[PDB]
C-alpha cells in the first residue's frame, strides 16, 4: 500500500514544517546554521526598518541605540555577511530597547517572519562558534519553497509519499502536476494570521487568501473526489493573540460578532472560553465552504494544529492514518 | 476519474529526424497552390516509402516540415543508423525531384537521439505525435542544419558506433538554442 | 485534392506553454505537463459540437497551437466572421483552464482567408490537410502577433468590417518570405 499526499496552502502557512516533523518522527545540521543566522539577521533589520515608516512612528527608548540602528541598516543588503561578534551585540542591544519591542508588537502592520521572537530571544546561543542547532531550531528556521519536493516514509510498514510545494501565488502554477492520482490533500492554514496581509500585494488579508485558496481547491474540477485534511495550523500563536486583547478578530471578520461556540465542541483541558470560540469560528468559516458543495463525492477533515510541536503532529498524523486507511483512501 | 484518459506512452533510446524545406513561404509566393501541392506530394510520398524500408516511422507533415523516428513502435538497437540512412535517401530523393520538377527544393536535416513521450492529444482529429526536450532539440538541429546535409548531435553520434565519417557541425553558431544548451554538433559525410 | 476559393484559416497559439513544460522526476518526465495540455486541447475540441460552430473544421494540433478553418463546406462572408467567434470562444476555454490550474495562459491568434487546396498527402496515413499561400500567411499572423489579440491581414480587415467588426492598424511588419505587410488587430 502506497499513499501519495499533497501539501497545499498559502505562503508561510507551515507546509514545509509539517514535513520536517515527518522526518523527525518516521525517517547535515551544519548547513542549517547559516539559515538560522539569516533568519536572525532578517528579523532584526525588518523590525528596525519599520520603526520610521509606521503611523504613528515608533521612537527608540534610548538615543544610544540609534547608532546600532544606523549600523544594522548599513549592513542590510550585504551579500556574503560574515557575522562578526559585533553584529550579535548590536542586535541584542536593540532587541532590549523598548522602542524596538513596541514596534515588534505592531508587526502585523508590515511583513515579518514568524520565527522573529524565537531566534532573537537566544542570540547568545546562536553566536557561539561551537553552536549546534536543536530540533526546535530546525523547525523554526524559515526558508521559502520553490518547486516540488517528494518525501518518503513508513508507519507500521505502510508507505507515504509526501509532496511539498510553494504556497506563494506564483509557485502555485506547479501544483497541477501532483493532482492526478492523489490519495488525499492536506490543506494547511495559518489560523493566527487574521490581523495580517499577504506578502504578494501587501493588502489582501492572509486568512481571506487562505479561504479563497481553499474554496478554489475544494471546488476544483480535477479534485472533485479527493478528500481534504485541513490543518488549522499555528494554534499556539492564535491563542496568544486572542488572549492578548490587542488585535480584535471582529474587526477583520464582522461575522464573528454573531458567532457562538457549538455544543458538540471539545475544548482542551484548561482552555479559555475565548480561545475555544476563536479557533472554532475559524474552523467553521472553512467548513461553511466545504459544506456548500460535494454530495459525498469527497469529505473534509478539520484538525487543530501547531506544526512546531513535534508532539501535536505525532498525535494528529495518527488521526490522519486512521482517516486514510479507514475510508478506503 | 476527472482527468480525461491520456493516450501517451514513454519510450527511451529512440532517434528523431527533422527535415524542412528552405524558404518554403517564399516558394509558395510565386507558384500556384495547385502546382505547389503536387511538387510537395511528389516529394513526401517518396519520403513515406523510404521510411518503411529504413524502419523509420513517419509522424506528421507540417507544410514543409517532415519528421519521423526510429525505435518505434517496438524498440530497436540499429535505431540511430536508420535515421542517418533515412536522411541519406531523403537528400538524394530531393535531388531527383528537383531535377524532374525544376522547382528549387532544398531541405535541412536534423537528428538527435534520446527519449520521447508519444501518442495523441484531445478528443477530435487524432494524430500520433512525439513530445520531449529531445524532440525539441531535434527540431532545433534541423533549423541549425545546413542545406543538403545531415546535421547530428553528440548524443546521436554515440549510437552510430563509428560507421560514419563526420566533421564539426558548428551548430552553436547557426542556432541560439544549440549554443545556450551547449550542444556539440557534427555534419555527416 | 479539391481547390477552394474562400477559406478562413486560423492558428491559435499558447506561447507560454513551452516555458511551463519541464522534465522532472516529480512531474514524471513531463507527462504531467502533457496531461494539462491534453485537458486544454480537449476543452477546445468540445466547442466543435456547439451548433454555432458546426462550420468549423479542426485541421490539426501543431505542438500547443490549434489550427482550424471555415468554408470547407462550400450572407456570403459570414464564415470568416464565424472564425473570429471561435477565436473568442477558445479564450473563454483557456480562462476556465487558468482558474483551475492557477496559471495565466494567454492565447495568441492569427487569422487569414483566401484560396487553398484540401486533401490527403503522403503514402502512410490518410490525414486531411490544407495548403496554399493563405495558410502560410495565416501562420505568420500568429507568430508575429500579440498575446490576447487576434491579428488579421489587411484583406481580412476589410471583410471583418463589412460584417460590423472594428480593426486597428498594427503597422507595416516585414513577414519572413513575404516582405512588408500591413496588418490589423481585431477590437474586442
Ligand atoms: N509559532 C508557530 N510557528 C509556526 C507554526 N507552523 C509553522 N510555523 C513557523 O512559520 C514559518 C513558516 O512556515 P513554513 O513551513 O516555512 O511555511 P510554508 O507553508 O512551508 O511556506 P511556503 O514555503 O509556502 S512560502 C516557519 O518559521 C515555521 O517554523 C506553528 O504552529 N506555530
Ligand atoms: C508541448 C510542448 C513541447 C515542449 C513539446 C515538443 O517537443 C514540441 O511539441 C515539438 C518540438 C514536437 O511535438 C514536434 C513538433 C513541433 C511542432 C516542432 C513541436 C513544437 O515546436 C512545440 O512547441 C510549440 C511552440 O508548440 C514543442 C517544442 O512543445
Ligand atoms: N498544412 C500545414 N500544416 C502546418 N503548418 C503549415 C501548413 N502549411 C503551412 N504551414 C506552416 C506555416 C508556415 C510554415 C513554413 O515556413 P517556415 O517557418 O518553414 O519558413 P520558411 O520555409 O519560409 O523558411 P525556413 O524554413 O527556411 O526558415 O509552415
Ligand atoms: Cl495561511
Ligand atoms: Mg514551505
Ligand atoms: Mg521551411
Ligand atoms: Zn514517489
Ligand atoms: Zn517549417
Amino acid at each position: 500500500a502506497t499513499h501519495r499526499l499533497l501539501l497545499l496552502g498559502a505562503g508561510e502557512s507551515g507546509k514545509s514544517t509539517i514535513v520536517k516533523q515527518m522526518r523527525i518522527l518516521h525517517v547535515e545540521k551544519a548547513t542549517k546554521v547559516q539559515d538560522i543566522k539569516n533568519n536572525l539577521k532578517e528579523a532584526i533589520e525588518t523590525i528596525v526598518a519599520a520603526m520610521s515608516n509606521l503611523v504613528p512612528p515608533v521612537e527608540l527608548a534610548n538615543p544610544e541605540n540609534q547608532f546600532r540602528v544606523d549600523y544594522i541598516l548599513s549592513v542590510m543588503n550585504v551579500p556574503d555577511f560574515d557575522f562578526p561578534p559585533e553584529f550579535y551585540e548590536h542586535a541584542k542591544a536593540l532587541w532590549e530597547d523598548e522602542g524596538v519591542r513596541a514596534c515588534y508588537e505592531r508587526s502585523n502592520e508590515y511583513q515579518l517572519i514568524d520565527c522573529a521572537q524565537y531566534f532573537l530571544d537566544k542570540i547568545d546561543v546562536i553566536k557561539q562558534d561551537d553552536y549546534v542547532p536543536s530540533d526546535q531550531d530546525l523547525l523554526r528556521c524559515r526558508v521559502l519553497t520553490s518547486g516540488i519536493f517528494e518525501t518518503k516514509f513508513q508507519v507500521d510498514k505502510v508507505n507515504f509519499h509526501m509532496f511539498d510545494v510553494g504556497g506563494q501565488r506564483d509557485e502555485r502554477r506547479k501544483w497541477i502536476q501532483c493532482f492526478n492520482d492523489v490519495t488525499a490533500i492536506i490543506f494547511v492554514v495559518a489560523s493566527s494570521s487574521y490581523n495580517m496581509v499577504i506578502r504578494e500585494d501587501n493588502q489582501t488579508n492572509r486568512l481571506q487568501e487562505a479561504l479563497n485558496l481553499f474554496k478554489s481547491i475544494w471546488n476544483n474540477r480535477w479534485l472533485r473526489t479527493i478528500s481534504v485534511i485541513l490543518f488549522l495550523n499555528k494554534q499556539d500563536l492564535l491563542a496568544e493573540k486572542v488572549l492578548a486583547g490587542k488585535s480584535k478578530i471582529e474587526d477583520y471578520f464582522p461575522e464573528f460578532a454573531r458567532y457562538t461556540t457549538p455544543e458538540d465542541a471539545t475544548p482542551e483541558p484548561g482552555e479559555d472560553p475565548r480561545v475555544t470560540r476563536a479557533k472554532y469560528f475559524i474552523r467553521d468559516e472553512f467548513l461553511r465552504i466545504s459544506t456548500a458543495s460535494g454530495d459525498g463525492r469527497h469529505y473534509c477533515y478539520p484538525h487543530f494544529t501547531c506544526a512546531v510541536d513535534t508532539e501535536n503532529i505525532r498525535r494528529v498524523f495518527n488521526d490522519c492514518r486512521d482517516i486514510i486507511q479507514r475510508m478506503h483512501l | 476519474m476527472m482527468f480525461h484518459k491520456i493516450y501517451i506512452q514513454k519510450h527511451d533510446n529512440v532517434s528523431i529526424l527533422f527535415a524542412d524545406i528552405e524558404g518554403f513561404t517564399s516558394l509558395a509566393s510565386q507558384c500556384t497552390a495547385q502546382e505547389l501541392v503536387m511538387t510537395l506530394n511528389e516529394l513526401f510520398a517518396r519520403f513515406d516509402k523510404l521510411a518503411a524500408e529504413n524502419h523509420c516511422l513517419r509522424i506528421k507533415i507540417l507544410g514543409d516540415c517532415y519528421y519521423c523516428v526510429s525505435g518505434l513502435p517496438e524498440a530497436r538497437a540499429d535505431h540511430a543508423h536508420c535515421c542517418v540512412e533515412m536522411g541519406m535517401d531523403m537528400i538524394e530523393a530531393i535531388s531527383l525531384v528537383r531535377e524532374m520538377t525544376g522547382v528549387n527544393v532544398n531541405m535541412r536535416v536534423g537528428i538527435h537521439s534520446g527519449r520521447v513521450h508519444c501518442g495523441v492529444l484531445g478528443l477530435r482529429k487524432w494524430q500520433f505525435d512525439v513530445w520531449s526536450n529531445d524532440v525539441t532539440l531535434a527540431n532545433h538541429m534541423e533549423a541549425g542544419g545546413k542545406a543538403g546535409r545531415i546535421h547530428i548531435t553528440k548524443a546521436t553520434l554515440s549510437y552510430l558506433n563509428g560507421d560514419y565519417e563526420v566533421e564539426p557541425g558548428c551548430g552553436g553558431e547557426r542556432n541560439a538554442y544549440l549554443k545556450e544548451h551547449s550542444i556539440e554538433t557534427f555534419l555527416i559525410l | 485534392h479539391q481547390s477552394y476559393d474562400c477559406v478562413c484559416v486560423m492558428f491559435a497559439s499558447i506561447p507560454d506553454f513551452k516555458e511551463f513544460y519541464t522534465e522532472s522526476d516529480v512531474n514524471k518526465e513531463g507527462l504531467e505537463c502533457l496531461r494539462l495540455l491534453n485537458e486544454i486541447i480537449a476543452d477546445f475540441d468540445d466547442l466543435l459540437s456547439k451548433p454555432k460552430f458546426s462550420g468549423v473544421e479542426k485541421i490539426k494540433t501543431i505542438g500547443s497551437t490549434y489550427m482550424a478553418a471555415t468554408g470547407l463546406s462550400a450572407r456570403q462572408y459570414m464564415h470568416i466572421g464565424t472564425m473570429v467567434e471561435f477565436a473568442y470562444a477558445l479564450v473563454g476555454k483557456l480562462d476556465a483552464i487558468n482558474k483551475h490550474s492557477f496559471n495565466d495562459f494567454k492565447l495568441r491568434v492569427g487569422i487569414n482567408h483566401g484560396p487553398v487546396i484540401a486533401g490527403v498527402i503522403g503514402a502512410q496515413k490518410p490525414q486531411y490537410d490544407i495548403w496554399g499561400n493563405t495558410v502560410n500567411v495565416a501562420s505568420r499572423m500568429d507568430s508575429t502577433g500579440v498575446l490576447d489579440k487576434i491579428q488579421v491581414t489587411e484583406e481580412t480587415s476589410l471583410i471583418l468590417q463589412t460584417l460590423g467588426y472594428t480593426c486597428t492598424c498594427r503597422g507595416i511588419i516585414n513577414v519572413k518570405g513575404k516582405g512588408d505587410l500591413k496588418t490589423y488587430f481585431v477590437n474586442t
